[PDB]
């Protein structure tokens, strides 16, 4: 079967150039176009360009203004997209794709490569309580960290019911913040302990925070 | 976005 | 030259219900491709050449149309069918449609609203974060209005929403109001006002600083 496998995530400084690879298997590499698709949240899917391996031919989306270059190495069955002069707008998931056997639908897709363009440096989060307010709600605020991700659990994985860990927001500072909450019976607030376990690996931040009603 | 994409030849042969 | 319009942008279907989503073209097109996407994964070819099902696509899915109107149909809605569906045609600009997000339909549920003051620990760092939780609501659409001493806040808050819950089909929202410690100490009443379909009038949860 036809398979497309992409290179891993890229963390980039503004103004840098990124090169993403797409290894193709299960067909004759020189007889099909490898195409590239951009996906930002709130923008859908955008066609960027393509390369026909071994021909020297490539095609471009005009709105990229020559910043995107598409090449291929026939010896290793790998296609490449290079995007120069990176900005915050270029932060997206990038897919390589190929046409079907007897149809021009994109039947075969790579797993996607996440490119993050940021000027921020590695920072550990501060963990703040969201103190309890029939049913009570409590939580933890995991504020001012870089980069993604963070791993959050409650009571070492024992508490899963009624837990909502929210998508992180990217602040104007360039640092992330997320919240994790749990709704519980209010009668158990005096008997049952509630601890959020927070792990941010790049900063070596490992925090267990007990959350209780304020004195 | 895909204005300058390659042609594959899957064109419908229009009768009318 | 040819624009694709997917109507509606959000489609809600109960389990068992028949589902039809339309991709309208501004001029005649000879085919429509359809792609399924779930959160965190690549789009999958779902229906190609208007009507042909990709390998592994269940028989409940079908596609049809001609000219200026094409559609994707599910005979009976299942939980696993909840995804975004993109229509696509190479003669169109842009080539992909904006997508129809298909969710599970349930009865209207009002959010349970909770406000959280900033912790004393945070106030040492020079910044104050005020958090509002909107818990287990349907539909997804909700408005959060932050009020500081009755003054409506704008540009100084961020929010995110969880994926539809697999058990009760509800959504949850978290909003953070961020201000400096200096700004925080100069005001008294902090309020999160919530607008939602299941609320006849907006509900306000509030606290007084220090109390």
């Amino acid at each position: 079967q036809v398979q497309l496998q992409q290179s891993g995530p890229e963390l980039m400084k503004p103004g840098a150039s990124v090169k993403i690879s797409c290894k193709a298997t299960g067909y004759t590499f020189s007889t099909s176009w490898i195409e590239w698709i951009k996906q930002r949240p709130g923008h859908g899917l955008e066609w960027i360009g393509e390369v026909l391996p071994g021909s020297g031919k490539s095609n471009h989306n005009a709105n990229f203004k020559g910043r995107a270059t598409f090449t291929a190495d026939t010896a290793s069955n790998t296609a490449y997209m290079q995007l120069s002069s990176l900005t915050s707008e270029d932060s997206a998931v990038y897919y390589c794709a190929r046409e079907g056997s007897n149809n021009n639908a994109l039947a075969y897709w790579g797993q996607g490569t996440l490119v993050t363009v940021s000027a921020a440096s590695t920072k550990g989060p501060s963990v703040f309580p969201l103190a309890p307010s029939g049913t009570a709600a409590l939580g933890c605020l995991v504020k001012d960290y870089f980069p993604e991700p963070v791993t959050v659990s409650w009571n070492s994985g024992a508490l899963t019911s009624g837990v909502h860990t929210f998508p992180a927001v990217l602040q104007s500072s360039g640092l992330y913040s997320l919240s994790s909450v749990v709704t519980v019976p209010s009668s158990s607030l005096g008997t049952q302990t509630y601890i959020c376990n927070v792990n941010h690996k790049p900063s070596n931040t490992k925090v267990d925070k007990k959350v209780e009603p304020k004195s | 976005d895909a204005e300058f994409r390659h042609d594959s030849g899957y064109e419908v042969h229009h009768q009318k | 030259q040819i624009v694709l319009t997917q109507s509606p942008a959000i489609m809600s279907a109960s389990p068992g219900e028949k589902v039809t989503m339309t991709c309208s073209a501004s001029s005649s097109v000879s085919y429509m491709h359809w792609y399924q996407q779930k959160s965190g994964t690549s789009p999958k070819r779902w229906i190609y050449d208007s009507s042909r099902l990709a390998s592994g696509v269940p028989s409940r899915f079908s596609g049809g149309g001609s000219g200026t109107s094409y559609s994707l149909t599910i005979s009976n809605m299942e939980a696993e069918d909840a995804a975004t569906y993109f229509c696509q045609n190479w003669r169109s600009s842009p080539t992909f449609g904006a997508g129809t997000k298909l969710e599970l339909k349930r009865t209207v549920a009002a959010p349970s609203v909770f406000i959280f003051p900033p912790s004393d620990e945070q106030l040492k760092s020079g910044t104050a974060s005020v958090v509002c939780l909107l818990n287990n609501f349907y539909p997804r659409e909700a408005k959060v209005q932050w009020k500081v001493d009755n003054a409506l806040q704008s540009g100084n808050s961020q929010e995110s929403v969880t994926e539809q819950d697999s058990k009760d089909s509800t959504y949850s929202l978290s909003s953070t109001l961020t201000l400096s410690k200096a700004d925080y100490e100069k005001h008294k009443v902090y309020a999160c006002e919530v607008t939602h379909q299941g609320l006849s009038s907006p509900v306000t949860k509030s606290f007084n600083r220090g109390e």
